[PDB]
RNA sequence: GUAAAUGUGAUCGAGAGGGAAUGAGCACUGUAAUGUGCACAGGAACGAGGAAUUGCUAGUAAUCGUUAUCUCAUUAAGAAG
């Protein structure tokens, strides 16, 4: 079953990153600190562990992704899912892409564990990967 | 014509040739009448907007809506 | 005078003899019947909430609505 | 009786770093934009390094956290912030990168301008007449 | 066995004719014979300035040309596609075909 | 979630019970039709009386999505009135509709200043207001002493919302929305 | 008092390197222009300027050289020469001093004349 | 380069609204930067506009983005959708 749809957003992003961070799958890029996440924010993230929200939310675009039965993501696709409203002086606001290099980071790391494959045209998820979240729910929304 | 151009390198003795690329108006005239100015470039035409109008019928478009 | 950065003993305790009988009450109304600054509002009205002497009756994005114990809802 | 054991601490009104006076009252990151040389961006940067909470107010630190500061807008290259953060690169005078702060931005400026006017540097002339430099249309706006 | 012919014209009431020639064709040798697919119209549109100079009111005219289309799928022996295919000639309608 | 029952208001208020307490508004003003949320799509603007049908605190809301940069808000505005309820119910005690009713109740002016003079010069005389322009011109009132009241100060807007209904159902002084009706009914007499 | 100095490297050793070892000095932009080889025009300005540093002796001035090559970067190799850069109307004279580093010719020339109403 | 307003939670607190002139840089298009992108500093007027004046009746006005549409090597704060 499409196991993942029965618990909220809000709920399961937030208490997955824990279980990143207690196990380290996922390690910062370099000045996580003071980097932004893309060229249209104005400041640096508010939360020091937005590195791991990003490892938590990457993994759910993958989970529905599978659930759906789509063709697999792409780090274009990440890159504009995203995205946000850049401003720029005395003009019309414009759309802009996420940074792909904080992205590429943690699907580097995420193969290293073994929770991602590549295949030929995108990334797709492996059976620890999806076993760690099934195990979750089950916990979570009891 | 691809022109080609002759260049020096930082050592002033050494040469290579590279390639002029093909942009702007020089080579777009108007099929019709040889202007540099207005020329509807879609659909591989490449004539003027005051010509595309006495011909166009001719050519099969028609104002449907 | 400007507003403060401190709910000083004094303040802090004739509040608590204050906010009983009092309805809805809200962020403003620390911070324009006594000298606090809306940084400071929000701090000291969630601590209340926590120690079961005001209660919560709305939080609806940022604006948030509290009751005092001569409170009382309508009827069916 | 009980007590409330979450109040800030007995703050001071206002405080003296880099004969500039930054406002007590004030949350440490719009506060060290007082300084010239500290943008929004850059503070947020120092008070991770000396490791400040952002939270407190000015006039709350310490003697030893307005040094870790000090130190900190000194020397940055010492504590890993990069030199694409800081104001000053690859300077013509000296090949190195340098952070400026206070009264040694309008110096430097000043010094750098005034030696293209001693050469005839078209770009300099023109900055001390009160005109635009960087191709901008003079006509229409930009009057008075 | 199968052939997928295509009638494609900037013309609608010749298709419309010569399709409906080409049915009557079918239906008369009674192959299990079916109608044309209409197929989705190609559109070409330029948009452009009445006036030749830059005075009066700005009136602009959009042209659209409509390629008009229409798809026969049809079971035949290859003799009767070869004879067949001497009824696809001086057409305005130009004529492609597909086989496997 | 929280209700398995009938239809309340914002699934919180009774939704019955409810009195005009003024003849010469009773066909204008809808407190029959029961919606749990203040948003229909419901297309009665085209027709001749059809923006008397739409329910009360839907003309309401309407009435918020105003200063140019909030056009098209509507969802910000259910948002705003939902909390001024929480706030009216609270300190009223009453149904926070009742409050509405009487606000609009009080606050239209019955009588006002016109042109009459036709055949020559313009000369400004009283004149009687019908039934629909009187409730027309109350929520308009109610409108502007809100917006104009929260522009530069440190209050919330649905707190504002809450102190002028209650003086205004309460017909008192301290109403914006109050006064104004008085000013234009004297004016209205000074030139009778 | 100390030596000229262009990013951190002395008047002596600046003057003695290849015009590709001066490179990964200049800005952004005249790095490209180098990286992008030079015009037949260009070489001949070049050539002209490292024959005439050499030929140059004594206290008489050598004679002036013109270009229309507005957008070459000053180069260590024409320290000292009068050089005539064309304005669109005339060769307008100047001698590179050392402080011209880092810049264009066409940086140190007016071609529209400044208004005074 | 495949929406944005928007939805929930945090935060900030009455020039933390606003991004003009300007500095030393880091890249891209091009035969050629003077054009464009990016990062850091800097922080001007403006606190709702005198006499006047322009459209708009319903999926309209106003708001919000987007153009495998036109210009187009590179350039939209322009039109046409
Ligand atoms: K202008
Ligand atoms: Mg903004
Ligand atoms: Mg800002
Ligand atoms: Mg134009
Ligand atoms: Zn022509």
């Amino acid at each position: 079953n499409t196991e993942i749809f029965k618990v909220r957003h809000d709920t399961f992003i937030p208490a997955l990153s824990e279980y990143l961070r207690t196990n380290k799958t996922v390690v910062p890029i370099k000045n996580f600190d003071i980097i932004k996440t893309s060229r249209g924010k104005e400041t640096s993230p508010l939360d020091i562990n937005w590195y791991y929200t990003r490892a938590a939310s990457i993994i759910r675009k993958l989970l529905i992704s599978k659930a759906k039965n789509e063709k697999p993501l792409s780090i274009v696709r990440f890159s504009s899912e995203y995205g946000c409203a850049k401003d720029r002086g005395n003009r019309p606001n414009k759309h802009v892409r996420a940074s792909k290099g904080i992205i590429i980071k943690i699907l580097n790391d995420l193969q290293e564990k073994g929770w991602v494959e590549k295949k030929e045209n995108g990334w797709t998820l492996k059976k620890e990967a999806e076993e760690v979240s099934k195990q979750l729910i089950e916990k979570l929304i009891n | 014509m691809n022109k080609q151009m002759i260049k020096y390198n930082a050592d002033l003795e050494t040469t290579f040739t590279v390639e002029r690329k093909d942009f702007g108006r020089t080579n777009r005239r108007c099929r019709a009448c040889f202007a540099y100015n207005g020329v509807i470039r879609k659909y591989d035409l490449m004539i003027c907007r005051r010509c595309f109008r006495e011909y166009a019928g001719d050519i099969g478009f028609k104002i449907y809506d | 005078v400007k507003r403060h950065e401190r709910v000083e003993d004094d303040i802090f305790n004739k509040i608590v003899k204050d906010v009983k009988n009092m309805r809805i009450l809200t962020r403003t109304t620390l911070s324009e019947r006594y000298n606090l600054s809306l940084n400071i509002s929000i701090k000291l009205l969630r601590f209340l909430e926590e120690n079961q002497i005001i209660k919560l009756i709305s939080s609806h994005r940022g604006s948030k609505i509290y009751a005092g114990s001569k409170y009382e809802p309508l009827k069916v | 009786k009980l007590v409330f054991n979450n109040n800030p601490l007995p703050i001071q009104a206002m405080i003296r770093m880099f004969n500039t006076n930054i406002d007590g009252k004030k949350q440490i990151i719009k506060a060290l934009t007082t300084i010239r040389g500290i943008g929004d961006r850059l503070s947020l940067a120092i008070l991770r390094r000396a490791k400040i909470p952002t939270d407190k107010r000015a006039g709350e630190l310490t003697e030893d956290e307005l040094n870790e500061i000090n130190e900190v807008i000194l020397n940055p290259q010492k504590y890993d912030i990069p030199e694409w953060m800081l104001n000053h690169q690859n300077d013509p005078i000296d090949g190195t990168t340098k952070h400026l702060i206070g009264n040694q931005i309008e110096g430097t400026i000043r010094l750098w301008n005034e030696r293209g006017k001693k050469i005839g540097l078209v770009r300099a002339f023109r900055t001390s007449l009160g005109l635009k430099v960087r191709g901008q249309r003079t006509k229409s706006n930009g009057r008075g | 066995i199968n052939v997928e012919l295509r009638l494609l014209c900037s013309n609608k009431k010749l298709l419309s004719d010569l399709s409906n020639r080409y049915y009557n064709y079918l239906f008369q040798n009674s192959p299990t014979a079916k109608k044309p697919r209409v197929l989705q119209p190609f559109i070409c549109d330029v948009t452009t300035r009445k006036s030749p100079c830059g005075q009066g009111t700005a009136t602009w005219s959009k042209y659209k040309m409509i390629i008009h289309g229409r798809m026969f799928a049809l079971q035949m022996t290859h003799q009767m596609l070869k004879d067949s295919a001497a009824f696809l000639q001086n057409t305005d309608v130009e004529v492609r075909l597909t086989l496997k | 979630t929280e209700t398995s029952g009938d239809i309340k208001l914002f699934g919180r208020y009774p939704y019955t019970d409810l009195e005009v307490k003024d003849i010469t508004l009773e066909k204008y003003i809808n407190v029959a039709s029961k919606v749990i949320l203040p948003h229909t799509s419901s297309r009665l603007n085209t027709k001749k009386f059809g923006r008397t049908k739409i329910p009360v605190v839907e003309r309401f809301v309407n009435a918020m999505m105003r200063k140019g940069r909030n056009n098209g808000k509507k969802t910000l505005a259910m948002r705003i009135v939902k909390d001024a309820f929480f706030i009216i119910e609270g300190v009223t005690g009453q149904n926070p509709i009742q409050i509405l009713v009487d606000a609009i109740c009080n606050s239209g002016p019955r009588e006002d200043s016109a042109r009459i003079g036709k055949g020559g010069v313009m000369k400004r005389s009283s004149v009687d207001v019908s039934p629909l322009r009187r409730i027309n011109i109350a929520i308009f009132l109610l409108a502007k002493g809100v917006r104009n009241s929260t522009f530069k100060d440190i209050k919330m807007l649905p707190e504002i919302i809450a102190e002028e209904l209650i003086n205004a159902a309460k017909n008192t002084q301290s109403s914006f929305a109050v006064k104004k009706k008085e000013e234009i009914e004297r004016i209205a007499k000074s030139n009778r | 008092f100390k030596e000229f100095s262009y990013k951190g490297v002395n008047l002596e050793t600046l003057t003695s390197m290849s015009i590709s070892e001066f490179k990964e000095l200049l800005p952004s932009k005249l790095r490209r222009s180098i990286n992008r080889g030079f015009s037949a025009a260009e070489r001949d300005f070049i050539k002209k300027c490292i024959k005439a540093r050499s030929e140059n002796t004594g206290l008489e001035r050598p004679e002036q050289i013109n270009t229309n090559t507005r957008n070459l970067p000053i180069l260590p190799t024409m320290i000292g020469l009068q050089i005539g850069v064309y304005s669109g109307r005339d060769f307008m004279p100047m001698v590179i001093k050392e402080e011209m580093l880092g810049r264009r010719l066409r940086d140190y020339v007016e071609t529209r004349k400044l208004c005074t109403h």
